[PDB]
DNA sequence: CGTCATGATCATATTATTACGCCAGACAGGG
DNA sequence: CCCTGTCTGGCGTCCTCTCACCTATGATCATGACG
């Protein structure tokens, strides 16, 4: 079955592959994200409550006092988003905190307080997001964009190569916490082990096992094992296990059991070890010269004297074996330090090592970190206490100790935010088997390493730096006053939180202006996954790794839609199935292939789950069951592509289309064009414009529907029903009853956008596409937006283009176009400047910006009304004056030269206090009259839905036929009926009248009140006028197109109607392109894409042709049955035997321009489809129409390619560029002139071209390129002088900026002069 | 500057010169009612760290700020690098007489000529225009002349036409790479707003159609004239200077 | 090499055009070197014709009439 | 990778091969970006190293210049005589092996039909006054230099040939990349250059020198092939 | 440097009973000084002090040509030097 | 008439780190 | 004093176009209202 908006245009679709998953929602991170932010959330984490719970209770400098935290609430914002956005506040909401003081006695902390006081608080304005995902912060519509950074915890990364310049690979493990002290273990070129803590100094890392008290005994306890010498009557024997002697050449003849083992000058094989482990061996005898260099673990003391023997981590000669031994010990233990098994790091490191107990470790970790400073025994606990083992200064997040466990091999993904000895211990002891040859190090760009800041967050973040700067504040007027008598809102300001929030929100890196002049825009900026910004790379230092697609961006990360150019690879486009995991990573769906059959469940797997298991492809073929029919299939294992059987696989791809974003999912026939072309198709298909009438896709993706109706610039029906009043403006659906609540008796208006700014001065439009009477269900347009037609996505227009060489106007790249497409206003899109002017405040008196003007006449002021601003109508010029304004001297505002518009609309406010002239106080009686009306047709359509509701109550019970319209209306309650539900009903709806009642009264009075008010302005500016100029700018030679696959092009010529190549039917055909930029450039999409709109514009001329010839249903029926099967197994299958032929007219009046067919990603219509379609029609099969020449009426030889291509206008124009200065404006502190076009300025000389200008021989045109042109001033006067009285000469003189540098070297100790 | 809200965001100059004279005048006062024995030490280190602040911010030890995180610019900073006096004044200059928009094809065109807008020759071309009225007597002053081609009318064109006619231009591409990468035509007027550009020509430009954009020099002297015909003409140039092959390629 | 064949020159204003000023000024400073413009490059920073084409010419006449 | 992608784009690509295709495509993006910053940087420098040489006299009186020989990699000659000894003017008079006999005078630019004829008698190394070698006090001379490269005569004096030169070769940087026997072709004479050889037991002529290199003479004087030839290896020649 | 100044026993005993000298300070408002204007009509000029109010205003020196006419005015409205 | 509270206007510089990389030349560590 | 490692200084494309942003917080003084 369809939708009621789908039986008016179904859209063809081919494609094999049965989807499983529809598209999700493609706003869920913003949304998502804020949403977790800011709520009412329990249990402590995540939210506002994290950082509220975390830096409160404030407790003083042992004042006992407390200042703890209860709970918090925002209020309604004073502004909804439309006054905000006209005005210019923020869209914001008060955040209101709970917050409680206790005092606490003396001698008793553990005693009673003898006084609280729990108050409601006023700090910071947080700004709320929007239903569409942005803010509004100064009324301007500002995306916060997602950040990928680096996951919190361990990190074994390995310096490979590069440093001593002797090939040996380093090994440091950086420990990154989410907020706190940074630590990074590492190596150096002698094999010592080195820590150092936030890129300071370098010590040796031992001193902080020290540090973390343990004697060194303990220390060799932990890293090494232990080799026992038993002293048993001969040569001081030795417990031997083998696997330690795995490779070694011992330097003796090793018996045992009376039998010879192993000789002297061999190795100790594996099978030698299997003889002495399986003979059981234990003691074996040594020489004295085996002993030589081993490595004493722990002291031992000689019980006589009271002395050392051997110090701790020492190597034994002979004369301590002889101390040692008449001591009376009889048991020595060494360590086990192999070349290839255990090196001894640690023991080396511990050599290295000047301290010797646990203050000396702390006093050289307190003086590393603060240089040259007295330090104290209670200094140095405190500071070793506040770097990693505190709940204040260091916190891993909940990622930070997932990551930090798994990647120990631990196995309760729960901890503490701080870290412990075994944690650190735990990094030397996985940095050592590093170093040692087994496991391996980590890649940074692997996508299980690479976390998803969003929103909430960083606004999170933010918030707990405002956070603790107060507590900053409020540790200081705790303690420091008389208590009790404050109040919690005298101590704690709102000016440090506010400012942090609104720092971040106003300016920050990630917090940029929305790039919105098309749905797709919007719908592509909010996904944006940017590496910059704070905690990431920047773009003029790295690099290399990071700009390049990893094995792991395969369905969570787009890779062929970023931005070409300096930043390639770091601005990352998320993909369309992807989400975003409860820690911050990315996942994506997938489909569980239990052993046989391919089961229907999805499945959300992580980065690192990926690469355990075996994905299958998405179009593998599969028969009806699941099971899979080839016997080999391509899969993919651990970040390799490769070809597996047929039941090893553990997952599938769910549907095709998830490798791509939705930039690049649009693009039909995505598999034919090569990566770079479609990198800049996308690109551009971001770019596009907004025409006068959008049109369709002839050949779409059947994404449009989720790009359209998933953002928000239509008017998707809340609840369904049948529509009572369409307009331009407004449009009035009546809810249907089996949809409906009991009370409040409902009926929606939809107040529509009519044409008001965008950011990029395009005409965001939204017009009505429903009829009146129309059924409507929920969850379907109501009002196209920009660039929409009938809930679809309409960015360009299709136009019928022809690929022949054409007398050489399409030469590199160029597009050569009709007249009859200029003569259709089909690319004539309309363009709204805004045009401000303040009414300032200075010396002599404040400014007037009334129309008794000087130094002008009837001519300037005929086109302004008696008070200075022009009409809402008024089509000026390119020169005129908007607003008349004169200073204690006239600075009126003017058009800037060039352009042309009619004033749509003007806004005037007013500082309150400023005598309101006689246009706004018409203004003021305009929008009081609106929003008089307005309200007042609020009340009367609800009374009027509320009525209705009463007839349809009464219909039942009690029903009087005659007598219900006798008495006046208002009194529908009193009629005969008992004490019923209908009586309750009419009770309740005598409640809700009552309500509206006196809520449109108490409305009306406050809208009377926001309308009569001042609103707050700049320090010192009487009133604002702004007006709104509205361009309509056509097409013109030198404007961009471009279609859907990176053929780009400026438009050359604009020919006659005659001139074009037309077939032999009498069609011109409308554009021109250039073959020869198809095989170098290999975007091959697009010939296909022309076939294939040839193929749908022969249906829809059939169509036309069996309609205007009035037929009836039948052969129509007949005909869209035929075109609508049409293909292999495909998901389509619809049948027009229950449309009940008034709805195949209606259909057939939608597809008479065209039939719309949809073409998915990777699953695309195939060549013989094409071909079968273009059968369809009487079309050739080829593709090929041979074409006439419209100059010479003679035939081109070999036929040329035509078809339909939907080609785009992009937002560079041409007279938006060209600039043309004689003698404008000069700079002040160079005098050479401004720069830019706003500013009327002159093109830049640069450098290079100097170069140029050197590298001939020309001398005076490069003497006056920087001596009369740009710089001297006597010199340019006296040229423009010369050069109005016809004497070409030029007086050189000296740049007057080398004066400057002479002036800057000067004031210096430096004297620079000129000489002679 | 005034940056048009009743304050003054200053330049960093001024805030470095205001410390050095805030903190000298602290010790002009401290020297003046005598310092306490072993203590006028720590003035004289903050002046001396001030003017180091002053004449090469950022060389001593961590450097200062206005707002927030940038380290605000001295002397030394104004001199060297990029955004400095040597590289972004000196050597490569902002110039009057100059123009630029989008660029095309018009393959009408012979190899020493190239296709103009009228609005942007009668923009470039305006001290010229008031030469030739002031010269032929069609208005007395240089005001009227003014206000004459500000209205555009119908006897400028002509006026444009007869100083047109043997007068180079110099077309640029913005990344110049090598010096065929400037090149002197003669214009050719044209109804529209795009540079008409020959095609052979495009071989030594590394230009393209798709979007590139080219910027118009006058010569305004006579030598400069004669050196933009005589050394830089487009018939000239068809030999590249790296070898002997030719540059006018057909592409 | 390139960039030192560049920074060691008899001329500060060449090389202080081209990489550290700071330093080619200091030398230059404390030794009192003097410039005599020399070449193309400095002739374009001060404002006068380069002694390369037409500008060649001039530059013979004026040193000429030395 | 291994497994090719034995896909077209005139058919379809599936979903793993058009993302191979994209690792492929990334690489050249990121590669281009990070070149032309390195390209411009390296114009900068020899634009201002060079900056200053002008052609400032028009005879030193000099001999001492290089000799042009054709490049020998040790396959086919890649760059002839004719294509390095365009126009520029002989340091020392060339004798065709006619011995006593000039062929050349010792101050001729060397155009085109001399170049021919050059060709003809297979002049072996035609010792050519270059630029490096030069004697003018601040400055180049102009016949050290040779034709003026774009147009066909010799110098001007005064074009100023280091800012061409600097760009000449700094222009095509952003064109470029950033990240057992003796076996014979032809047939000739054999030449061997700094060799001390000695006869083995075999009969053959073993070598006891690393600096040894071998060259293929052919009929008319100069030759088409060059190998290093190791130390103590075994000629069969 | 990392710690204050090695203060001997000297200077703190020194600094037990300065300031022995009289008003001095950095020469602002006192009986006979200069000071430059800043708000009024009567700035853009220079001025002198004398006898001021206190907690009101102070005393200010407007002259032009050869006549002088006072015009006590507080230390915020004019500009102390 | 006096005192207290609230509102408006005017006045200055932490507030209490970590994700570039190479080359090069001087300064100093180890022997 | 003769290496050999560390350290800190230099440097890292051109041209153009668009947009926002460029305090707020605390203290003191004056005026008004209430007792
Ligand atoms: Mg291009
Ligand atoms: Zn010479």
């Amino acid at each position: 079955v369809y939708s009621y908006t789908e039986k008016k245009r179904i859209r063809k679709d081919f494609g094999k592959r049965p989807q499983v998953l529809d598209v999700p929602y493609l706003l869920s991170i913003q949304l998502d994200s804020f949403q977790k932010f800011i709520e009412q959330d329990p249990e402590g984490q995540y939210g506002l409550e994290a950082a509220f719970r975390s830096v409160f209770p404030i407790q003083s400098y042992s004042g006992n006092s407390e200042l703890q935290y209860v709970s918090y609430r925002l209020g309604e914002p004073v502004f909804d988003v439309q006054e905000c956005q006209i005005r210019g506040v923020t869209y914001s909401a008060p955040l209101r905190v709970k917050l409680r003081l206790v005092i606490y006695e003396r001698e008793a902390p553990e005693g009673t307080v003898k006084d609280i006081k729990e108050q409601e608080v006023y700090m910071g304005e947080i700004p709320l997001m929007t239903d569409n995902g942005t803010f509004v912060i100064n009324g301007t519509e500002r995306v916060i964009v997602s950040q990928l950074h680096r996951s919190p915890g361990v990190f074994f990364d390995s310096d490979k190569g590069k440093t001593h310049s002797s090939g040996k690979v380093l090994y440091n493990a950086r420990i990154i916490p989410y907020r706190g002290s940074w630590l990074d273990f590492e190596f150096d070129p002698k094999d010592n082990l080195f820590v150092r803590i936030d890129r300071r100094r370098k010590l040796p890392a031992t001193i902080i096992l020290r540090a973390l008290n343990y004697t060194t005994e303990q220390i060799l306890d932990l890293f090494f094992e232990k080799v026992i010498f038993e002293i048993r009557d001969n040569k001081l024997q030795m417990e031997l296990v083998p696997e330690r002697l795995r490779g070694e050449t011992a330097s003796f003849d090793i018996e045992a059991n009376g039998k010879v083992y192993v000789e002297k000058g061999r190795r100790i094989t594996a099978r030698h070890i299997r003889q002495l482990e399986k003979d059981d061996v234990k003691l074996i005898e040594v020489p004295v010269e085996y002993i030589a260099g081993k490595v004493v673990a722990k002291d031992y003391i000689d019980e006589s004297t009271g002395e050392l023997i051997c110090a701790a981590n020492m190597e034994l000669s002979l004369d301590l074996l002889a101390k040692l031994s008449q001591s009376g010990h009889k048991r020595i233990e060494t360590l086990f330090t192999n070349d290839l098994d255990h090196g001894p790091y640690i023991s080396e490191t511990l050599r290295v090592d000047p301290t010797n107990d646990r203050l000396s470790a702390l006093v050289e970790i307190y003086r590393m970190m603060r240089p040259g400073e007295p330090p104290t025994r209670e200094a140095a606990e405190s500071l070793f206490e506040n770097l990693f083992f505190s709940e204040d200064r260091y916190d891993l997040s909940a990622v930070g100790r997932m990551k930090f466990n798994r990647s120990l091999l631990r196995e309760e993904i729960e901890g503490s935010g701080i870290l412990s000895k075994d944690d650190i211990i735990d990094v030397m002891k996985k940095l050592i088997d590093i170093r040692n040859g087994k496991g391996e190090v980590d890649d940074i760009d692997h996508l299980g390493n690479r976390r998803i800041r969003s929103v909430g967050e960083m606004a999170e973040n933010q918030f707990r730096v405002g956070l603790v700067r107060v507590e900053r504040a409020v540790k200081e007027r705790l303690s420091l006053g008389d208590l009790d008598t404050l109040m919690p809102q005298d101590m704690i300001n709102a000016k440090p939180i506010s400012a942090a929030v609104k720092e971040f929100f106003g300016s920050s890196q990630l917090s940029q202006f929305m790039d919105q002049n098309n749905p797709l825009s919007e719908i592509t900026h909010k996904r944006r996954i940017s590496a910059l910004g704070p905690g990431g790379l920047t773009r003029e230092r790295a690099g290399f790794e990071v700009r390049d697609v990893h094995p792991t961006h395969y369905g969570r990360v787009c890779p062929i839609e970023t931005p070409e150019g300096p930043n390639i690879g770091l601005i990352n486009s998320l993909s369309v199935y992807a989400q975003t995991n409860e820690y911050g990573f990315l996942e994506t769906p997938y489909r569980k292939v239990t052993d046989g059959v391919v089961t229907d469940e999805i499945h959300y797997l992580s980065a690192i789950e990926e690469g355990n298991y075996v994905i299958a492809q998405a179009n593998s073929n599969l028969d009806e069951e699941g099971h899979f029919v080839e016997d080999l299939v391509t899969c993919r294992s651990k970040g390799e592509s490769s070809l597996f059987s047929r039941d090893q696989v553990d997952y599938m791809d769910v549907s095709t289309q998830q490798v791509v974003s939705v930039g690049a999912s649009l693009i039909p026939f995505l598999e034919h064009d090569d990566a770079n072309r479609a990198l800049m198709g996308a690109n551009m298909q971001r770019q596009a414009v907004p025409t006068l009438r959008a049109d369709k896709p002839l050949v779409g993706t059947g994404m449009e529907r989720a790009v359209a109706v998933d953002s928000g610039v239509t008017a998707v029906a809340k609840r369904g029903g049948v529509v009572q009043y369409v307009d331009a403006s407004r449009i009035v659906i009546k809810v249907n009853e089996d949809e409906m609540y009991p009370g409040e008796a409902g009926i929606d208006i939809y107040n529509l956008t009519k044409y008001t700014r965008s950011n990029q001065n395009t005409c965001i439009n939204q017009m009505p596409c429903v009829s009146l009477g129309e059924p409507v269900e929920r969850g379907d347009v109501l009002a196209d937006g920009p660039s929409t037609d009938l809930g679809e996505l309409a960015l360009g227009q299709n136009m019928r283009v022809a690929f022949m060489p054409w007398n050489g106007y399409n030469f590199e790249d160029s597009i050569l176009v009709s007249e009859r497409v200029v003569q259709e206003d089909r690319f004539t899109t309309i363009h709204i400047q805004e045009l401000a002017c303040v009414s300032r405040d200075t010396k002599l008196g404040p400014e007037e910006i009334t129309a008794d003007i000087p130094n002008v006449g009837e001519a300037a002021l005929s086109k302004l009304d008696e008070s200075g601003i022009v009409y809402i109508g008024a089509e000026v010029t390119g020169g005129d004056i908007l607003v008349g304004k004169v200073t204690p001297k006239d600075s009126s505002l003017r058009v800037p030269n060039g352009v042309s518009g009619t004033v749509i609309d003007v806004q005037v406010f007013t500082r309150d206090g400023v005598e309101k002239d006689k246009r706004a106080l018409e203004i003021e009686e305009m929008q009081l009259k609106q929003a008089k009306k307005d309200l007042s047709e609020e009340l009367q359509i609800l009374e009027a839905g509320l009525f209705s509701r009463i007839r349809a109550v009464l219909v039942a019970g009690g029903v009087e036929a005659e007598k219900l319209d006798k008495l006046p209306r208002d009194r529908w309650l009193e009629l005969g009926l008992t004490d019923e539900e209908k009586q309750n009903q009419l009770e309740q709806l005598a409640e809700q009248y009552d309500e509206l009642k006196h809520e449109f009264e108490k409305k009306l009075e406050a809208k009377r009140r926001k309308i009569t008010q001042g609103d707050d302005l700049a320090p010192g500016v009487l009133k604002i006028v702004k007006v709104y100029l509205a361009v309509k700018r056509r097409i013109q030679p030198g404007d961009k197109m471009a279609g859907r696959h990176g053929n780009k092009g400026v438009i050359s010529k604009i020919n006659p109607i005659e001139d074009m190549p037309y077939d032999e039917n009498g069609t011109p055909v409308d554009i021109v392109l250039n073959p020869l930029g198809v095989p170098s450039r290999m975007n091959i999409g697009q010939i296909l894409e022309t076939h294939l709109g040839m193929a749908a514009k022969g249906i829809g001329d059939k169509i036309n042709a069996m309609l205007k010839q009035q037929q009836e249903v039948a052969k129509l029926r007949e005909f869209i049955q035929r075109a609508y099967d049409l293909g292999a197994d495909v998901r389509q299958k619809v049948d027009l035997s229950t449309f009940s032929d008034e709805e195949v007219m209606r259909l057939a009046e939608n597809l008479r321009k065209g039939m719309p067919i949809a073409t998915p990603v990777f699953d695309g219509a195939k060549e013989a489809e094409i071909k079968e379609l273009l059968k369809l029609g009487d079309l050739p099969t080829s593709g090929q129409i041979r074409l006439y020449d419209g100059r010479t009426g003679e035939q081109f030889e070999r036929p040329v390619t035509v078809g339909y291509m939907y080609m785009l206008k992009l937002n560079h124009l041409v007279d938006d560029k060209m600039h043309a200065r004689s003698t404008g404006s000069y700079s002040l502190v160079t005098q050479q002139p401004l720069g830019g076009k706003a500013q009327f300025g002159g093109q830049r000389f640069g450098e290079m071209e100097v170069w140029a200008l050197e590298a001939y021989g020309a001398a005076y045109t490069l003497q006056e390129m920087l001596t009369v042109k740009s710089d001297d001033v006597n010199g340019r006067t006296k040229m423009y002088k010369n050069i109005v009285d016809g004497n070409h000469q030029m007086e050189p003189g000296m740049p007057e900026s080398f004066n400057v540098l002479l002036k800057e070297i000067r004031s210096l100790g430096i004297n620079i002069e000129l000489e002679d | 500057v005034p940056l048009d809200g009743g304050r003054f965001a200053t330049s960093d100059l001024n805030d470095l010169y205001r410390r050095v004279i805030n903190r000298n005048n602290r010790l002009k006062r401290l020297l003046d009612l005598a310092a306490p024995d072993i203590i006028v030490r720590n003035e004289k280190r903050m002046l001396q760290e001030a003017v180091d602040a002053l004449l090469d911010n950022g060389r001593r030890g961590r450097a200062i700020t206005g707002s927030n995180k940038r380290p605000l610019k001295s002397l030394a900073d104004m001199i060297k690098g990029k955004q400095g006096r040597f590289r972004q004044n000196l050597l490569g200059k902002r110039v009057d007489y100059s123009g630029r928009s989008v660029i095309t094809v018009g393959p009408y065109l012979r190899l020493h000529q190239c296709g103009l807008p009228k609005k942007m020759a009668l923009e470039l071309f305006k001290p010229f225009i008031y030469g030739k009225l002031e010269l032929r007597g069609l208005a007395t002053t240089i005001k009227a002349a003014k206000k004459m081609v500000e209205r555009e009318e119908a006897v400028v064109w002509d006026i444009l036409d007869e100083v047109i006619r043997e007068h180079p231009v110099l077309l640029n591409r913005a990344p110049t790479l090598h010096r065929l990468g400037i090149q002197a035509f003669e214009p050719v007027l044209i109804e529209g707003k795009a540079i008409q550009l020959h095609p052979l020509v495009c071989a030594a430009y590394n230009a393209d159609f798709d979007g590139d954009q080219m910027a118009v020099h006058v010569p305004l002297t006579l030598e400069a004239q004669l050196e933009a015909r005589a050394l830089m003409m487009s018939t000239n140039n068809i030999l590249s200077p790296a070898n002997g092959e030719p540059i006018i390629v057909p592409s | 090499g390139i960039t030192k064949a560049s920074l060691a020159t008899e001329s500060f204003i060449s090389a202080a055009s081209f990489q550290e000023t700071t330093r080619v000024l200091t030398e230059a400073a404390v030794a009192g070197k003097r410039d005599e413009l020399r070449g193309l490059k400095e002739n374009v920073i001060v404002g006068r014709l380069i002694p390369a084409g037409t500008g060649y010419a001039y530059h013979q006449d004026r040193m000429r009439r030395r | 990778i291994e497994t090719p992608i034995t896909a077209n784009f005139r058919e379809g690509l599936n979903v793993l091969q058009y993302f191979i295709s994209t690792h492929g495509a990334r690489k050249g993006l990121a590669d281009t970006a990070l070149k032309t910053a390195n390209s411009g940087y390296l114009t900068r420098r020899l634009v201002d190293v060079a900056q200053d040489l002008v052609v400032t006299e028009d005879d030193c009186g000099t001999h001492e210049g290089i000799m042009m020989t054709p490049v020998i990699e040790g396959g086919d000659v890649k760059e002839p005589l004719r294509d390095r000894v365009l126009g520029r003017v002989t340091a020392e008079d060339v004798l065709k092996p006619g011995t006593a006999d000039i062929l050349v005078p010792r101050n001729t630019l060397l155009h085109e039909q001399w170049c021919d004829l050059l060709e003809e008698n297979s002049v072996d190394a035609v010792k050519v006054r270059s630029v490096v070698s030069c004697d003018t006090d601040f400055g180049v001379c102009a016949h050290c230099y040779g034709r003026d490269l774009a147009r066909g005569h010799i110098i001007n004096k005064g074009e100023a040939i280091g800012v061409i030169a600097a760009q000449s070769i700094g222009e095509p940087g952003t064109q470029l990349t950033m990240r057992s026997s003796i076996q014979v072709k032809n047939k000739g004479s054999i030449k061997l250059s700094n060799v001390k050889s000695v006869v083995n037991s075999s009969g053959k002529l073993v070598i006891t020198s690393r600096n040894t290199e071998l060259k293929l003479i052919d009929e008319f004087g100069r030759t088409k092939e060059s190998y290093k030839v190791p130390y103590g290896a075994v000629l069969a020649k | 440097g990392a710690s204050p100044a090695i203060v001997p026993s000297a200077v703190i005993h020194q600094l037990s009973v300065y300031k022995p000298k009289d008003i001095v300070d950095p020469a602002t408002p006192y009986p006979g000084d200069k000071v430059i204007i800043t708000e009024g009509a009567f700035e853009g000029f220079q001025a002198i002090f004398t006898e001021p109010d206190g907690e009101a205003r102070s005393m200010l020196l407007l002259n032009l040509i050869n006549k002088e006419i006072k015009h006590s005015v507080k230390n915020t409205e004019f500009r102390k030097l």
